[PDB]
RNA sequence: AUACAGUGAAACUGCGAAGGCUCAUUAAAUCAGUUAUCGUUUAUUUGAUAGUUCCAUGGUAUAACUGUGGUAA
RNA sequence: GAUGGUAGGAUAGUGGCCUACCAUGGUUUCAACGGGUAACGGGGAAUAAGGGUUCGAUUCCGGAGAGGGAGCCUGAGAAACG
């Protein structure tokens, strides 16, 4: 289990991308009233 | 004028087939489209050019510029690939047959990391930026591109998963397992929401679901199998489905929608030898795309009616449908030759 | 005597002789032991030089860690500081070597990263 | 830039002649330019030793072999047509190449240490020597380090000298390089310092290797003639 | 535009500087190999048909037969990135090459009525139409090589047999 | 592949401060060509002068050997069920050396009926495959180096030697 | 010397150049000798080393070359 | 991959060189592993000179580089000064 699942932090991917604020065009209330069931 | 195969009252064309006066009336679209005797996986980027085709022996990356009709480069990667995605333009992430993951850049090979078990599929999340990678066993991992950490891997069932996909407009994480359960996780909560089971009427042997897909309405889900049987799903009475046996039926690998061009409610299914296309709400075949060799997978270019396969021969086939749509702006005399 | 897959067998029960003053025990000529890298039946051939010494540890299987103290005529501080050496070595079906046990080995065909020697004698 | 064996005077030049490839190794041979030009002095420079090589006077091992850097190693009988020059060159006692002059019935042959006997392909016994004369079919009792006698008109082995305790041996290699006397002792070890030991004027003792020694005859009767002083 | 025209069987070729581009516009958006009529490029050459065979544009860049995209693109040729104009002809060709495969209604005092001959007759025997002593010597040296080698091999194998009998 | 050198890794003593060298030509690790089933395509690569090496990727016509008589005859390939040099290799169904792959044994039926007359002394758990058609057989040849698929059939002892495993 | 016949610009060919500066500091891991490779590659050097045949000579496709041209090149 | 075992991959082949599985090993006070320079100096690396006694002949400081990293190709030999 040596090289298997190193839970470390890696240098070039720490800022490889950037997030997005709104993201999903739905609402989270639309998620809840989408899969209530 | 390129020849057309017979079909149900409809026409398709191939460019760069196994057969494709002919030398002096050549109809070659993309120069140097041939690999080392097979093809792994082809997909077209989000913008209007720069398609990427993974390699076969000494496997490469093969980015083709559509506005130059030829090859840009071929980064001979270290191992043979199975699955990758493209992250806009120049960045892309890959995983090979061994449990390693490459990050290609403009300079190429920005990093090589690993996952602890052998992986089978990769998808990227546009929202908060964590790639989900499906592998063998209890383990569906994350590599977040925010801060490069690892995340608390998603606890699966026994054997594993053949394909993972997230929904686009709302984010519903699919994971096609082996024991017919589809294991929908929530990309918000990091927990399960449902464990939907897949049924049939023939039941040859305990099939495994191999292809998962969604579209940009966020309400339906296209499901596959290891038997050649397409499935549709909705939340509306989610226990049954509509099914599609295919006339040869080995393993369907690519099921993709037509949710961004005209001639709507249509979907492409693709198993090992044939790729067909049918309509929703009836289940009747619009057309089919029978080549002269097997298919490793396919892809469909957005906005227009053309398809790009990755197969087991030396070139790759492109399939043009002059009834689904036109040929794109960089191929804007295909409608003049045929 | 079969705890692994892939047809554990001799590779053409089988028997040979390296010669050069080293016996082959009768179970190593005709016995159920496979002798994959033990040089009497083996796949390896003998060459080179033969070194002798006692052991330190035989903890893992197919690892015989020899010690080898030897005389060297030191001219610097005009006294002999005592030598010590180590070499890992694969097993043989002739002696379960315990601590002590001056044995000798012959050079052949690198088996792991650091072993070129395999046991040929116990006395 | 020279070795010790050539007997090469230091006031000669800057670049030393590398021998070309051939029968013997680089480290145990002298080429024809260092033979003819600056040892027994049939030339004055490389131009005229190439001139007499184009004229083809040299007849080493019964063939002409017109080349400047042809590596004549141990006891290749250099034969020169004018003034019937027959030269067997052996080792002296201090490491150089002593080139003895011999006659025609002695230059009609040479001898060679056998290196290995092989069942190579198609049931053919097989023998090699230091010039690599792969000659067909000796007897089965050719061990390593015995001595064949080459025909030098055809290639066949004519006589055979068995390596055992009580044979006249020549040592070419290590710190015993070029000694004769072959009897104080025999000691075959199992991988090194294994040999037959050689006497001196006071019958001193010496250690060498098996491959660094090879037999030339018997205790008093070698059919090679040897130089003296 | 300039039109290079070639009558191949007579061996004639000449360029013609044709202005007045609505005569030229018959060739537009027709790639290499597709035929054409004389009727919409001219009136004085009617019943004429020309297979186009490429052409250098202004800036001199050639077109190779049958790719796409009548602008310029950067391909990989005999392998390095060379610039090559597309096979389709548009408004910006300097010269355009043509092969006339049927004479129509007017004789041409450059193409039809004047012609050149060929170069020189053939040289090979079969090209003119459409040793044995070496065959003696080859066979003789071959059977002599057999009667030397395959007999000498057994002739020292019998010496091995003598050594084995004496051993 | 990458390499063949001890310089990138630690020895039996535990050393550090490697930072050694630009890797040479003679540390050449080529890519692992996992040979599969397809249409027969062998890449002819070069090494060490004119040392052509046959790198097989999609070989079919396996020459598999009847064991008790040693009859190497021609057949097809189905799939490897057990090969724990990589337990994902049998999930992906490749074809490497020492793998146990399944064969439609119809030419072995032809040879038995041709040199024995009747159809069916041989073991029963391989007589079941004599009847059905698919027999287990293990690859000997190296398609990644010699480009060929040769093998030996499973007959009795070696059969149960693998059937008790998986 | 009425199918070749000497000078020979420019083209194919055989080979030529067959081993040259600056910059950051490795403790038998850089180096030197030595053991071995039936554990391996090898142009050139050298010695050796080939046995399956039913009812007078095989095909177009490219040069150089001519000819028509484009481009500032 | 630390130490070894079994098999495969790649190799010019030997080789945890790389990967699956398994065992928890291995070096060390008989000096492990680590600390620096008159490591522009040293180690015979070599020629020695008929009186210079650590000046006094040379191979090599370490590896790289052909604007910068990356990928590929050629050859008996290369990760090419072309």
């Amino acid at each position: 289990k040596g090289r298997k699942l190193n839970y470390s932090v890696q240098d070039p991917i720490a800022n490889y991308e950037a997030p997005i604020t709104s993201g999903y065009k739905w609402s989270d209330d639309q998620i809840d009233e989408f899969f209530a069931g | 004028v390129l020849k057309s195969t017979s079909a149900n009252d409809v026409s398709v064309y191939q460019v760069s087939g196994t057969n494709v006066l002919e030398y002096q009336n050549r109809v070659e679209l993309i120069q140097d489209f041939e690999f080392s005797e097979a093809s792994n996986k082809i997909k077209v980027s989000r913008d209007g050019q720069y398609c990427m085709a993974t390699g076969t022996y000494k496997p490469q990356i093969h980015v083709y510029d559509f506005a130059n009709l030829s090859l840009k480069f071929d980064r001979h990667t270290d191992a043979e690939n199975v699955d990758f995605t493209i992250l806009s333009w120049t960045k892309s992430v890959h995983l090979q047959n061994d449990r390693s993951i490459q990050f290609q850049n403009k300079g190429g090979l920005h990093y090589t990391t690993r996952i602890p078990k052998f992986g089978r599929s990769l998808v990227y999340n546009k929202v908060n930026c964590d790639l989900y990678v499906g592998a063998s066993g209890n383990e569906l991992y994350r590599l977040n591109l925010e801060k490069g950490r690892f995340l608390n891997p998603f606890k699966l069932d026994t054997e594993g998963v053949n394909h993972v996909s997230i929904n686009e407009v709302n984010g519903l994480l699919a994971a096609g397992t082996e024991t017919n359960v589809v294991e929908f996780w929530d990309p918000r909560s990091r927990s399960r929401v449902s464990k939907l089971y897949l049924e049939n009427n023939i039941d040859n042997r305990p099939f495994q679901v191999t292809t998962t897909s969604f579209r940009n309405d966020g309400l339906t889900f296209a499901c596959g199998t290891s038997n050649g049987y397409s499935y549709i799903y909705d939340l509306r009475t989610s226990e049954p489905s509509i099914i599609k046996d295919q006339g040869y039926g080995f393993d369907i690998k690519k099921i993709i929608w037509l949710d961004n061009v005209g001639t709507e409610n249509k979907i492409v299914t693709c198993d090992k030898r044939i790729a067909k296309i049918w309509d929703r709400l009836d289940g009747k075949a619009y057309a089919s795309m029978e080549p002269s060799v097997d298919i490793n997978d396919i892809e469909h270019v957005p906005g227009t009616g053309m398809f790009f396969t990755a197969n087991e021969s030396i070139p790759m086939h492109t399939y043009y449908i002059p009834s689904l749509g036109p040929s794109p702006r960089w191929c804007s005399f295909l409608d003049s030759i045929t | 005597q079969s705890e692994r897959a892939f047809q554990k067998q001799p590779h053409i029960r089988w028997y040979k002789n390296a010669g050069l003053g080293f016996k082959t025990p009768k179970t190593a000529i005709e016995g159920s032991y496979i002798d994959k890298k033990c040089p009497f039946t083996g796949l390896v051939s003998i060459r080179g030089k033969i070194l002798t010494g006692t052991v330190v540890s035989t903890k893992m299987h197919r690892t015989i860690v020899i010690r080898r103290a030897y005389l060297h005529y030191i001219p610097k501080y005009n006294r002999y500081e005592k030598r010590h050496k180590n070499v890992p070595v694969h097993v043989s079906p002739a002696f379960r070597v315990q601590v002590g046990d001056i044995v000798t080995v012959g050079q052949c065909r690198p088996i792991s990263k650091t072993v070129r020697f395999n046991v040929v004698k116990v006395s | 830039a020279a070795p010790h064996h050539w007997l090469l005077d230091k006031l000669s030049g800057c670049y030393a002649p590398r021998p070309s490839a051939g029968p013997h190794k680089l480290r145990e041979s002298l080429p024809l330019i260092v033979f003819l030009r600056n040892r027994l002095k049939y030339a004055l420079n490389g131009r005229e030793v190439k001139a007499i090589l184009m004229q083809r006077h040299v007849k080493v091992d019964g063939k002409v072999r017109t080349d400047t850097t042809y590596p004549a190693g141990f006891m290749d009988v250099i034969t020169l047509d004018a003034t019937n020059e027959n030269f067997r060159l052996v080792y002296d006692v201090k490491g150089r190449f002593a080139v003895h002059r011999i006659t025609d019935e002695e230059a009609s042959y040479k001898l060679g240490k056998v290196k290995k006997v092989q069942l190579g392909k198609k049931g053919v016994p097989y023998v090699v020597t230091h010039d690599g004369r792969t000659i067909r079919y000796p007897d089965p009792n050719i061990k390593v380090n015995d001595t064949v006698k080459i025909d030098l008109a055809s290639g066949k082995i004519t006589d055979f000298i068995k390596f055992d305790a009580g044979k006249l041996v020549y040592v070419t290699g290590g710190r015993n390089l070029g000694r004769i006397g072959t009897i104080v002792h025999k000691e075959r070890h199992d991988g090194g310092f294994d040999l037959v030991h050689i006497k001196d004027s006071l019958d001193n003792t010496f250690v060498t290797r098996l491959n660094n020694v090879f037999v030339i005859g018997e205790q008093g009767k070698p059919y090679i003639s040897l130089p003296k002083g | 535009m300039k039109l290079n025209i070639s009558y191949p069987v007579n061996g004639s070729q000449k360029t013609f500087e044709i202005d007045d581009e609505h005569r030229i516009r018959v060739f537009f958006d027709k790639r290499i190999g597709q035929e054409v009529d004389g009727e919409a490029v001219g009136d004085e050459f009617k019943g004429y048909v020309f297979k186009i065979s490429g052409g250098n544009d202004k800036q001199g860049f050639p077109m190779k037969q049958g790719v796409l995209l009548p602008t310029r693109i950067k391909l990989l040729l005999t392998r390095k990135r060379k610039s090559v104009r597309g096979a389709i002809v548009g408004p910006d060709l300097a010269v355009l090459a043509l092969v006339i495969v049927k004479k129509g209604e007017q004789e041409l005092e450059g193409l039809t009525d004047t012609t050149v001959p060929k170069r020189l007759g053939p040289k090979r025997a079969n090209n003119i139409r459409k040793r044995l002593q070496r065959k003696r010597h080859q066979r003789a040296l071959k059977v002599r090589n057999a009667q030397a080698q395959r007999e000498a091999a057994a002739e020292y194998a019998q010496l091995l047999a003598k050594r084995l009998s004496e051993r | 592949g990458i390499s063949r050198d001890s310089r990138h890794k630690r020895s039996a003593t535990g050393a550090k401060r490697a930072q050694f060298r630009k890797k040479r030509k003679f540390e050449l690790g080529r890519q692992p060509a996992n040979t599969k089933i397809g249409a027969k395509r062998i890449h002819s690569v070069r090494t060490r002068g004119g040392n052509k090496k046959y790198r097989a990727l999609r070989i079919e016509t396996g020459n598999f050997s009847w064991a008790s008589e040693g009859i190497s005859k021609k057949t097809r390939i189905a799939g490897v069920v057990y090969h724990p040099s990589n337990n994902e290799l049998v999930r992906t169904n490749t074809l490497t050396k020492a793998a146990i792959v399944q064969i439609d044994a119809t030419p072995f039926r032809q040879w038995f009926e041709a040199h024995y007359g009747q159809t069916l002394k041989i073991e029963s758990s391989v007589e079941s495959q004599f009847s059905a058609g698919r027999l287990y057989a293990c690859i000997s040849s190296r398609p990644g180096q010699s480009g060929r698929c040769d093998g030996y059939i499973l007959e009795g002892e070696e059969l149960a030697f693998y059937l008790r495993r998986l």
